[PDB]
């Protein structure tokens, strides 16, 4: 079936690599990760957050409305 | 599924409608027999002797 | 139409495949028609597509992006696969229409 | 022409000892291998 | 409408905090001298006190202090025995119908899992025991019912069980209502979770081990993946 | 000579499945959960087995046997709460896996997706019966309500319900049935998972880009074995946090009282991983309509591959589709929250709107938005 | 002048059998030391609350 | 000497607090309302609950320091 | 086109196992027992499962539960004795299978 011998036809692509023992496992981990993490967060925040913000607003409103509904209504005891 | 909206498929259906109907009857008779429906088995002349 | 052109450009920028150096036809889902169209592509176009896809996969592996000036420009994006796919789909439609009769 | 291709610089990934191009790798092969295998051995001990 | 119990600063609410076994001993004294008359703890035996708040000889003395019905003898009729640490805490009533008859149709719940069976746990139990209050204007309680704002429905059939000097602690601690309530709630928390201290210790050990391992396995993964993450690919068409 | 790993039959299967399997190099951490699921399954068996060595499925001894496990058995509490929280972790990973499949268009693997839907149903049934096993108040009454749902089926509902119950209501017969079925089902789940991996390996795995990755494939072993080990370690960290610091966080206290057929608990709700479906069930006033909506809530995954109208597979390049997906996720969270909450004034209307929005997003909004994106990309 | 890690690799980590023996001995000693240290930390946090801290007042 | 428990002291300590005081005065108003009528159905459970909530919150924050 | 039986993965496995498996033309009835064993196994799994729907594993309720299966459960005695004698049939077939393996040199596999 699908085996490394025959998956696709590729030509004129050169890949240079390094031994794991010749390179650092965490090269520029913070100084490059933090800007990259910020970039990814900026890209994805406008797509992910708004639905959860709406959910939180709905949750707070529903909890407040339920708590108000459980509260006593003075107008029922005017007489 | 407009691929199947053709005259040939209309002819193809008519050729297989009697067969599908026959298999449906087998399923109907099988279900009544297996479950002992007795809503239908009461009508059956000899089977209605049971219950 | 100018507003349509503007919103199309905005969506092209929003769809971040250009940020990976890819072209529009690289992102197409490889169904049977797309597979046939790829198999009909001339050798140079096929090799360019394969390298672009491999580079995009390498970029996504490291969660990185291509430099700002290397992103595929919307106005210079070439729909290389579109004619071949159109022909393949036309042929499939013809075969299905014949089968309908 | 297969001769105008040059391996791109990996210096921004190379460990500190093997950074110098005029210094042999066999000098510090044991150190680097021992560091990585010490990480592996401590991991295996914890596991 | 219902009232939720406050979050009291229990000495075991800490992330790695254990129970006060002195409080457990005092709470057991409270249990055997106050609520044992009507409440039961079926799933707690005297042997469970050996390593918690009483030594083995003290646990044996506690067990021998209460008679327990034993199996049939040679004649075939049940008899009574001084009791042993293999026995569980005695049932105040034989069957739940007897308990309901003796408590105006209300069944005193079993206290083995009470802190684990009620929302709020020991907070709810402490607020209930010390929360008895005179019913507000407009509340009419049936005969044999008492107003406790924390009990659902605010009409509980349990008369206030604890008060000042209800029992005299062996430890000598002043027997204020709050002290008795705190000690009995700590004991009930122990009863619900007899593995509390061991669970906390294992949690500390596993936190240390995970803090040791996760960076190490992460470093191993980075070491393996460095080949791909440094990989430079070039395209050289003719 | 030859290589044993490549020639021996069992070694051939194992090598082609987990060692030399060509795997895409760009698959993110969202691809770990699959393996995580397997781990959970294995755990749910091992732990489960060591619970069956002491549990007795009798109404007079089930609760007492559970207390014996959590009171007397050496490290019995560890095993019991590992099981209880591992079920929740299993469903967390299941939900995340289905979300990954929806987001990255993994449902285009039709056979794999269908076997996954079957696995989801089987796991839900197993968890339901396992939760019935302790025979607490929550177990008994949740079983009562869920099984009584089947009575809404027309003309066979009562007979089917009484056949499953083994009597006139939930009783000792039902408890023993559920113990046997809960014991046996996870092995059927393992067989279905083997078939699932068989179907998946027929075409390989997908990737975040949604583009075929045959040009960039890596051996599964050296990279993804260690990556999945790290993922399993993180999952084990979360599970052990839940089992050693908040063992009763995801449970309900009312399940620590022995089952009382004559006294309902203050609130009757199922486990959290069912709440969303429960919420949908409560949106429809009609019983039969509610049951049909509950079934369709899971059967919609079957329709998902056919609803795909976009020219691109993954949502990685479809921002509007991403917004719809996150709206759907927030909607599912809303349904879970409401299923937790009682049936009162705001919760009823919010739940009805949430169910309507769920079905609308999955059925109507997503295909239309994909077509709009296709028109925006000029194809 | 080989470093500490170079000495470790040359002596123990180079051969897989010696690697495994080092792992086993380290596992034994690490289990002992880690258990002792974790128990010390836990007992210090809960000082005066555990039974072992109050058992003396009741032992005979 | 009568073994005064800290609970009474702490409850009294809250009862002189803005939340405790305002809840108590609203409870007094509700009590007057209910008592004044003859067959009214309203109850002071809600306002009592507000007062007890505030007071017991303060008592939870204060009490355990005094207990041994 | 292709053949679904010879192409579909599960169908491929089943076809190569029990449908198009090349089998010797002269294997006697002693080669039936193998399949019989499988049958027995499946039976023991089914029957036993239906015994697990009524059996409780407590010493105070084990014998009583077995008698409940034998007296009260509908056709419970059928299932119970099917299990009990199917274990014996399983072992008869197992012994005959091992004897067949010894006699015909099947242990060379
Ligand atoms: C006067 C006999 C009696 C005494 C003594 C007693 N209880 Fe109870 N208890 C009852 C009864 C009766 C109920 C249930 C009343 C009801 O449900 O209306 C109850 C209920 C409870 C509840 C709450 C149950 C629930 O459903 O909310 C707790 C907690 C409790 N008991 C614990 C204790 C503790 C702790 C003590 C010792 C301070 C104690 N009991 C002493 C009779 C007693
Ligand atoms: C996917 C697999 C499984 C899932 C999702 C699952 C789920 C559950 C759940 C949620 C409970 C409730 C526990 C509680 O609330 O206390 C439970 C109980 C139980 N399960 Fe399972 N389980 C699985 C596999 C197994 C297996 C394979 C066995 C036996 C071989 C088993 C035996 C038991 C037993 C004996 C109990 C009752 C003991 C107890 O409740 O503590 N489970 N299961
Ligand atoms: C017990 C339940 C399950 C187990 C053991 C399981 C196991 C796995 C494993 C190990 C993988 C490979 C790792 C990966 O690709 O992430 C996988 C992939 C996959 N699973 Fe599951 N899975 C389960 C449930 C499901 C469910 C509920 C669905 C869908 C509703 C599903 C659909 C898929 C799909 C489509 C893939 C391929 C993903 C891709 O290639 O992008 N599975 N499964
Ligand atoms: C190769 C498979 C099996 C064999 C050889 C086997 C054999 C036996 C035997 C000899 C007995 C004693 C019956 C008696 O003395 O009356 C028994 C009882 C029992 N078995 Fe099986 N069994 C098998 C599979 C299973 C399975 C898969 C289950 C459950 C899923 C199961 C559940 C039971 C139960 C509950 C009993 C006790 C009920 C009774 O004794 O009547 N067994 N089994």
């Amino acid at each position: 079936g699908r085996e490394f011998g025959h998956l696709t036809r590729m030509r004129h692509v050169i890949t240079y690599s390094l031994s794991p023992f010749e390179q650092r496992a965490f090269p520029h981990y913070f100084t490059k990760g933090i800007p990259n993490v910020l970039r990814r967060t900026r890209a994805c925040i406008l797509r992910v957050a708004p639905p959860f913000v709406v959910f939180y607003l709905v949750y707070t409103w529903g909890t407040q409305e339920f708590e108000k509904s459980k509260r006593k209504n003075p107008a029922a005891y005017e007489n | 599924l407009s691929r199947f909206l053709g005259p040939r498929y209309r002819e193809l259906a008519r050729n297989w409608i009697p067969t599908a109907s026959m298999w449906g009857a087998v399923g109907a008779v099988g279900l009544v027999w297996a479950t002992d429906w007795r809503l239908i088995l009461d009508w059956v002349p000899y089977i209605n002797g049971k219950f | 139409s100018k507003w349509l052109e503007g919103i199309r450009k905005w969506y092209y920028n929003a769809a971040g495949f250009n940020k990976l150096g890819l072209m529009r036809d690289d992102t197409i889902y490889e169904d049977d028609d797309v597979k046939e169209a790829i198999r009909r592509l001339p050798e140079n176009l096929y090799n360019d597509r394969v390298f672009r896809i491999k580079r995009a996969l390498d970029l996504t592996m490291r969660q990185q992006i291509l430099p700002k000036e290397q992103w595929t420009k919307y106005e210079e994006d070439k729909f290389y696969l579109e004619p071949y796919l159109k022909e393949v789909i036309r042929e499939r439609k013809e075969r299905e229409e014949w089968a309908k009769k | 022409s297969h001769t105008d291709i040059r391996v791109p610089d990996f210096s921004d990934y190379r460990r500190a000892e093997v950074l110098d191009s005029t210094k042999s790798s066999k000098e510090s092969s044991d150190a680097r291998k021992g560091f990585s295998y010490l990480i592996t051995a401590t991991t295996t001990v914890g596991v | 409408l219902e009232l939720h119990a406050p979050s009291y600063p229990w000495s075991h609410r800490g992330l790695l905090s254990s129970l006060d076994h002195t409080s457990i001993r005092r709470g057991f004294q409270v249990y055997k001298q106050v609520c044992s008359s009507c409440h039961s703890m079926d799933y707690v035996a005297y042997r469970h006190l050996v390593g918690v708040c009483y030594t083995e000889e003290e646990a044996k003395a506690l067990a021998e202090e209460v008679e327990v019905q034993d199996g049939p003898n040679e004649d075939g009729e049940m008899f009574m025995r001084p009791g042993k640490l293999s026995d569980y805490f005695p049932k105040p009533y034989p069957n739940p119908e007897a308990a309901r008859a003796a408590n105006n149709g209300a069944l005193p719940p079993d206290l083995s899992y009470i802190v684990r069976a009620r929302h709020g746990g020991e907070d709810y139990v402490f607020s209930l025991l010390t929360g008895y209050c005179e019913p507000p204007t407009g509340v009419s309680l049936r005969e044999g019912l008492y107003f406790n704002p924390y009990f659902p429905g605010q009409a509980i059939a349990m008369a206030p069980p604890i008060y000042n000097e209800v029992l005299e602690f062996d430890d000598g601690t002043p027997a204020t209502m709050s002290q008795v309530a705190k000690d009995v709630c700590t004991f009930l928390r122990w009863a619900s979770e007899p593995e509390h201290d061991h669970r906390k210790r294992m949690g500390l050990k596993m936190l240390m081990m995970m803090g040791l391992l996760l960076p190490l396995v992460y470093a191993m993964k980075r070491h393996k993946w460095s080949v791909l993450k440094s990989r430079k690919l070039a395209y050289r068409p003719p | 000579m030859t290589n044993i790993r490549k020639s021996h039959p069992l070694m051939k299967i194992i090598n082609n499945a987990f060692i030399d399997l060509p795997a895409p190099s760009n698959i993110s951490s969202w691809w770990n959960f699959g393996s995580l699921l397997g781990i959970c399954l294995i755990l749910q068996i091992l732990t489960g087995l060591f619970l069956a060595m002491h549990y007795t499925s009798d109404t007079t001894t089930a609760f007492s046997s559970v207390t014996h496990i959590c009171r007397d058995v050496n490290y019995g509490w560890v095993i019991r709460y590992l099981h209880a929280n591992g079920a929740s972790m299993f469903f967390i990973c299941l939900f995340i896996h289905v979300g990954r499949g929806l987001y990255y268009g993994s449902y285009m693997f039709l056979e794999t997706w269908n076997i996954g839907v079957v696995l989801l149903f089987t796991v839900m049934a197993t968890a339901f019966m396992g939760y019935v096993l302790p025979w607490g108040q929550m177990s008994f009454w949740g079983a009562t309500v869920i099984t009584n749902l089947l009575s809404a089926i027309p003309y066979i509902g009562t007979d089917l319900v009484e056949w499953i119950w083994g009597g006139f209501s939930v009783d000792k017969a039902t408890l023993t049935r559920f113990f046997a079925f809960h014991f046996i089902l996870p092995f059927i789940i393992t067989a279905l998972a083997a078939v699932h991996l068989l179907f998946l390996h027929e075409t390989g795995s997908n990737n975040p880009t949604g583009i075929s990755s045959d040009m960039d494939k890596i051996p599964f072993h050296p990279y993804y074995t260690i990556k999945d080990i790290l993922g399993a370690l993180f999952m084990m960290l979360i599970l052990l946090i839940l089992v050693l610091f908040s063992p009763d966080l995801l449970g309900d206290p009312d399940n620590y009282t022995p089952a009382n057929p004559l006294n309902t608990p203050p609130h009757i709700k199922p486990e959290w991983y069912f709440l969303f479906a429960y919420a949908i069930l409560r949106s429809i006033p009609n019983k039969l309509g509610g049951v049909l909506a509950l079934v369709a809530s899971i059967l919609i995954l079957i329709l998902m591959p056919m609803l795909h109208t976009s020219k691109q597979r993954s949502m990685m390049f479809r921002p509007l589709s991403q917004c719809l997906f996150w709206m759907l996720v927030a909607d599912l969270i809303t349904l879970t929250w409401i299923g937790g909450q009682p049936v009162e004034h705001p919760f009823i209307i919010i739940g009805q709107l949430a169910s309507i929005l769920y079905f609308l997003i999955i059925l109507v909004l997503m295909p239309i938005t994909s077509i709009i994106e296709n028109n925006l990309l000029k194809w | 002048a080989p470093t500490l890690t170079a000495r470790l690799y040359s002596l123990l980590f180079r051969r897989t059998s010696t690697f495994a023996l080092t792992i086993a001995v380290g596992a034994l000693f690490f289990e002992r030391a880690f258990d002792q240290g974790a128990d010390a930390i836990y007992e210090h946090i809960n000082q005066g609350k555990l039974w072992k801290h109050i058992k003396h007042k009741y032992e005979n | 000497e009568e073994l005064v428990d800290p609970l009474t002291t702490v409850r009294e300590q809250c009862e002189q607090i803005e939340k405790c005081i305002k809840a108590r005065e609203r409870l007094e108003l509700c009590d007057q309302r209910v008592s004044s009528r003859s067959q009214t159905e309203e109850d002071c459970t809600e306002e009592l609950f507000d007062f007890l909530h505030a007071r017991d919150h303060c008592v939870a924050h204060k009490l355990f320091n005094s207990l041994k």
